[PDB]
């Protein structure tokens, strides 16, 4: 739908218009990769969390690699000019990984007790800072 | 004769137990050692993004 929806590849502008692509690109590409880098550091075998996790990405938002995941697809959908394909994944995706959230984090939170519970009261915003 | 019993009967117990402890360990170690399905690489981690 967002590549029926776009203009055509040549209808679409260039010049100073692109360079806020390139910034989307790189900017979910460092939080994807901070996210990854302070996940994985913390756990000793493959996805098994010796600690809770609050630093860089993890300050902002309490689930940043899925954040980071939808934002490549709308920084996507924003590339060849279908905004409605991004609404439309934001509704679907944001369904599916919230479900998803919830159960990771209900298990985390069984698991481990005060220590994510007072991380989720300090960022409350759990996928889009201060929108949701 | 004039030296009553020495240590223990209850350490000889103990001494027997560590003696079958490691001979039941032995003998499970000689004959379920070997037992190979596959190693295949888990390159496609769906966890952390799917």
């Amino acid at each position: 739908l967002a590549a029926f929806e776009g203009p055509e590849l040549h209808r679409l502008p260039g010049g100073w218009a692109n360079v806020g692509i390139w910034i989307l690109i790189v900017i979910t590409m460092l939080m994807h990769y901070d996210s990854t880098l302070y996940l994985a550091r913390y756990s000793e075998k493959v996805v098994v969390p010796t600690a809770v996790v609050q630093f860089g990405p993890y300050r902002w938002v309490r689930h940043p690699i899925y954040a980071s995941t939808m934002l490549l697809f709308a920084a996507y959908c924003t590339a060849l000019r279908a905004p409605l394909s991004l609404l439309f994944l934001l509704a679907v995706c944001l369904v599916y990984y919230n479900k998803k959230a919830k159960m990771e984090e209900e298990l985390m939170v069984e698991s481990f007790g005060q220590s994510y519970s007072d991380y989720a009261d300090k960022v409350r915003h759990k996928f889009i800072p201060f929108v949701y | 004769p004039m030296e009553t019993q020495i240590i223990s009967d209850d350490t000889w117990k103990l001494v027997d137990e560590i003696w079958d402890k490691k001979v039941e360990e032995i003998k499970a170690e000689a004959v379920i050692q070997i037992e190979e399905e596959k190693k295949k690489p888990q390159i496609l981690m769906a966890t952390h993004f799917f």
